């Protein structure tokens, strides 16, 4: 039987078979409900629109988010999600087909227990997986070693492995990723004018975020050149027909996954994360750490985020050692194939979680089975 | 072509900073090889660019208090604002209605120490020339005995909210 | 229309060469001293060079000037009168549609003589759908000779502007000309009310 | 109150519906008002006959155009609101902004007030004129707009559906006259 | 030098000197101008009237704000507005006077540039400072902890402050005020049979508003009332002498500062507002946040509002938290005893912006020297 790999990611579902290249259904994990008042009766008016239909509907609809720096609130949102990503997206029948979802590290338990209790008597599965992200990053990147920072929509995590073993001591957790992003980049376009309040323009701005935002090389030359000529500004057109002009925020947005304290985190950025996830490792292994700093996320795709990284920990590396950011064109995906790698392999085959199993040992088999 | 003409003014002028273009860049048959601007050229409008485009006393002397001290009773008695005796006689009358906690726990903050409101209070006479912070300690140093008045003042007006915090908590449960 | 109406050039010579004598003076030193030519589209920015007590701008200075000096160069705004109808884009992709137009006739003109004899009475495809290929080849061709004469108009400009088919951004070309239409407008009415009330 | 300047006077009631004929049958939109005033005021072009029903023959000018000129402009009879155009932008204007662009391309006008034969152009002038310039200003204006209205009643109270929503006796006889304002809009 | 205050808020311009108790120039922001023929010559017909003059001839003018939810978009009205409030309300000269100004947070940056520009240029003062509404607030309330809600004509804003240091990533502004709440009410009335359509009429709405509204204690239990028996309804006079009567009004117009969706404004009320601020604040901070709740602005000036908000948040928080409103009489225009605070201070003559600053840096400096 073909395998099915959904990544459950915050922002966007990715799910499709086992073996492909490419993920077939990418679309974003919103539900949406109508916010006013119906007067045309019947047309069939659905209470809930879920998916990319939600993105087509947006201007009428509030669009909720099941899923918040990797830890699922709502529950019922995310049956739908599930629902809809089972038998409208993929159209499969879960009974006869085996799934593997991708978790972050250091997430709740009782997520992964009502995970697996909807995965088993709901949606129930003749087996399931649960994997770690980064693991399936250092598989589709095509290598045994490397250290892994993994960056999403809500959860961006280092987590360094050395020849199939994985560090649990040096696994860094930080929620900050691209909804944060978002949130700021809200904040700061009410600076020209341009305010954007409800659910629908959230979508407005992180298309803004998607289509012209750039991670800066050097943060105060690219400052001053966007004080000094406008040169860098550039125009984008909104649905209603509006033209707006952006300057530096294009480059202030995703530099607080550098500097977290503008949004208000205490926390270091991902540079100083990955050194310290580099630095908490055994001494011999941090070489063979310092030449795969393996990229993978939709966040990590911005286009000058490969030399900023290389610049940052080549600073903070001893200058002995040769610092290599992998970053693959298909880092976006990666995970997915990742996930299309390990349901391939015929050494996991015994590594499923079956039914049997969870009716005899209850929901208690997946902190043992899983890392 | 010839160069243009490299003007050396006596005072540097405010400028508008373009992107030129250069003798290079210029085509035969452009608007800028057939410019011919020196017939507008004048020293009265060279000269008309050249001329166009070119009590609190604060102090405050501190006998007694020292900085920190008269820096953050100013502040709250400008945040407050009343006389001195008439925050004396609040204080005397224990009058409810004007009285609050957070009046009463920023004057317990901002007191000075008792060796510093009997300094205070030794130099009455010369009231209308200390500092505000300091005319305020030379009426808080009117009544002796600091920090057991001042203990006994904190428990009065802490009392009424006391009560009316205990009580319903007892009553609830009863 | 748009290349048919695009015959027309110049008009703005006089106040171009003053503000160059001018702006060289004030750019003499700099990096910019000497310059052989500015930008149009930079006119909007004469407003924003202020002068020391910050009264009059440099927008301003030139309006008095013009006042004062040469009384005719100040008509030349009403010169300007397709400036504001010359900011658009519409390119490219009619090419895309007029291919994806022609490959669909072509799909339809395949099917229509690869169909099968009508078998019923209520079967009326083969009537219409040929007069509709013949409708549709009539009309592409129409639409493929004006194309024609688009591209034909678009290179006869290439020729006569002796410019490539590359720079666009024209919206950006003649809004800062309609804007500065509008600030000299605005910069000679305020010099004539800074006269009225000095007096 | 303008068809006095001419030397026609209407005071009754009567003589409302007289005037109400003449504005049906003559009055038309003019597409730019300064032109087509300059245009009556230049030449006697415009001008129409109508014939009384005692057999007296009036003639008319601009009044063809001032008299529907007021829908678009109401400061004409004292009011402090802004035309029906600017009513539909900011109506437009409103609503939330990823839906703008098929209102744009979705007006819809109704009723007999509509039936002038210049409306559509320059409501569209106006459209375009307010509105960003790559937005398709499509107006939708049917023949038969005078009891469209009346055709969209006949098209609710055939529906299957709208079986469930009438407010019946008993249920009247039960919440008093008060159950219209929770069952309807 | 003696300081002057203006805050210009969105309905109405309180302005007065420094070191006094109430505010000496308290008028409207309206511009009128007239709408019919005038026939009488001579008689000093002026073009236009601002202020009270405008609400004494308000039957033949057509009123406009030229501020709209603390964005100010006509900028010769709003120099008319200036000139009136310096030259015949205060009779002062603005060359020889220091004079602080209020701002909403999140507002668009252009605002405070032509602010500051006409400021220095065409009322060229020695010296100006642009500050927040909600630290005035603080100032005013005695404390220094807190969460103010200020809430105007435009902008209703929470702003949190621990201990002098403000968290602005806590910050959440809704455009949400009294003139919406006028609207409101002028929407409403009509089911009465009462219609107020033009300018003139929004002025005897927003005072039969002032004058007879009210906040429930609990919104159902007051419909059920005064669906029940007409024991709330009350009258009023208008100036044509005809009498209104108005009954469930009363208490459907503020209801909208705590559900929003009347107005189909997606966002949620006040007091979520107010706890999503505590909540985004540090969690040993907010046993201090709980228990100073400061309310100003002129919108929490009705009769019902303190004992609402503390069932609202002590709905909302944890049992064991002392929640107290604090709600001064003198609420309405606190924030203007804050700049007179704030004037009054011997630390902040430091920290003008002057006219030579100014000349130096040119417009910009109000972003870098303010917050
Ligand atoms: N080309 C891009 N440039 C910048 N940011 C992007 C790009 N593509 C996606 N993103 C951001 O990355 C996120 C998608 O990453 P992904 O790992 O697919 O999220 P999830 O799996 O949680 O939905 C989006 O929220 C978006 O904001
Ligand atoms: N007694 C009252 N009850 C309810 N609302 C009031 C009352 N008095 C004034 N208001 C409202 O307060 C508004 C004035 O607030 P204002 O002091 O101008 O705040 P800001 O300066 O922040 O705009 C007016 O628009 C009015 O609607
Ligand atoms: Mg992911
Ligand atoms: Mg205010």
């Amino acid at each position: 039987t073909t395998a099915l790999v959904c990544d459950n990611g915050s922002g966007l579902v990715k799910a499709g078979f086992a073996g492909d290249d490419a993920p077939r259904a990418v679309f974003p994990s919103i539900v949406g409900r109508p916010r006013h008042q119906g007067v045309m009766v019947g047309m069939g008016q659905k209470d809930s629109y879920v998916g990319d239909e939600a993105q087509s509907k947006r201007g009428i609809l509030t669009l909720k988010y099941p899923i918040e720096h990797g830890i699922i609130t709502n529950w019922d949102d995310m049956e739908k999600i599930w629902h809809h990503t089972f038998y409208n997206e993929l159209r499969v029948a879960p009974e006869e087909h085996p799934t593997l979802l991708t978790e972050a590290p250091l997430n709740p338990k009782a997520n992964r227990e009502k995970m697996t209790q909807i995965m088993f008597e709901t949606f129930n599965v003749p087996a399931m997986y649960v994997a770690i992200q980064a693991v399936l990053s250092l598989y589709a990147s095509g290598r045994t070693t490397g250290i892994v920072l993994d960056s999403g929509d809500g959860v961006t995590h280092n987590v360094p492995i050395y020849e199939g073993y994985a560090l649990p001591h040096a696994i860094m957790r930080l929620d900050l990723a691209g909804r944060d992003l978002t949130d700021y980049l809200m904040k700061i376009l009410t600076e020209r004018g341009y305010s954007f309040v409800t659910t629908a323009e959230r979508e407005i701005v992180r298309d803004i975020k998607e289509k012209l935002c750039y991670v800066a090389l050097d943060f105060e030359n690219e400052m001053a050149t966007a004080a000094s000529s406008s040169s860098l500004e550039k125009s984008y057109e909104l649905p209603d027909g509006q033209v707006i002009t952006i300057g530096n925020e294009r480059f202030r947005c995703p530099e607080t996954l550098f500097q977290p304290s503008f949004i208000g985190m205490e926390s270091a950025g991902i540079h100083e994360t990955t050194y310290n996830s580099i630095m908490k490792c055994d001494i011999d292994i941090r070489k063979d750490l310092y030449a795969n700093n393996v990229m993978s996320g939709g966040t990590t795709m911005y286009p000058g985020i490969a030399d900023r990284m290389q610049k940052e920990i080549t600073a903070l590396a001893p200058s002995t050692m040769k610092i290599k950011i992998i970053a693959p064109p298909e880092r976006k995906y990666s995970v997915w194939i990742g996930g299309s790698i390990l349901a391939s392999l015929s050494t996991f085959q015994q590594m499923w979680i079956t039914k049997q199993e969870y009716d005899e040992a209850g929901p208690s088999i997946v902190h043992r089975k899983c890392f | 072509l010839t160069p243009k003409k490299v003007y050396k003014p006596e005072v540097q002028l405010r400028r508008p900073n373009w992107s030129k273009f250069v003798a290079e860049d210029l085509s035969q048959d452009c608007f800028w090889t057939k410019v011919k601007e020196d017939r507008f050229e004048n020293n009265e409008l060279f000269a008309k660019l050249t001329l166009a485009f070119s009590q609190k006393k604060k102090v405050k002397e501190l006998k007694v208090l020292d900085s920190k001290t008269a820096q953050n009773l100013s502040i709250f008695l400008g945040s407050f604002r009343m006389p001195y005796q008439e925050i004396k006689n609040v204080i005397l009358e224990v009058n409810e209605a004007v009285l609050t906690e957070s009046m009463i726990q920023n004057l317990i903050k901002q007191m000075p120490e008792p060796e510093q409101l009997k300094m205070l209070s030794e130099l009455k006479e010369e009231y209308d020339d200390l500092a505000e912070s300091e005319q305020f300690g030379v009426v808080m140093g009117t009544v002796p005995r600091l920090r057991p008045r001042l203990n006994a003042i904190l428990f009065k007006l802490q009392f009424s909210e006391q009560v009316e915090n205990i009580k319903p908590e007892i009553v609830s449960v009863t | 229309a748009a290349c048919e109406e695009l015959r027309k050039s110049e008009n703005f010579s006089s106040l171009l060469e003053l503000t160059l004598l001018v702006g060289n003076y004030m750019n003499a030193g700099s990096r910019n001293a000497g310059a052989f030519g500015f930008n149009i589209s930079f006119l909007c920015k004469l407003r924003d060079t202020k002068s020391a007590d910050q009264k009059m701008t440099l927008l301003h200075f030139l309006a008095e000037l013009c006042e004062n000096d040469h009384p005719e160069v100040l008509k030349f705004p009403d010169e300007l009168a397709h400036v504001e109808k010359a900011s658009r884009v519409s390119a490219e992709n009619l090419q895309k549609s007029l291919d994806q137009m022609k490959k669909q006739i072509a799909d339809v003109e395949r099917d229509v003589q690869n169909f099968p004899a009508a078998t019923d009475e209520k079967d009326k495809f083969v009537e219409k759908m040929t007069s509709f290929v013949k409708d549709a080849q009539e009309q592409y061709n129409k639409l493929r000779m004006m194309h024609s004469n688009m591209e034909t108009l678009y290179k006869e400009l290439g020729d006569y502007f002796v410019f490539d088919p590359k720079k666009l951004s024209v919206e950006e070309f003649f809004m800062d000309l309609h804007n500065f239409r509008n600030m000299f407008l605005q910069a000679v009415k305020e010099n004539q009310k800074r006269r009225e009330t000095e007096e």
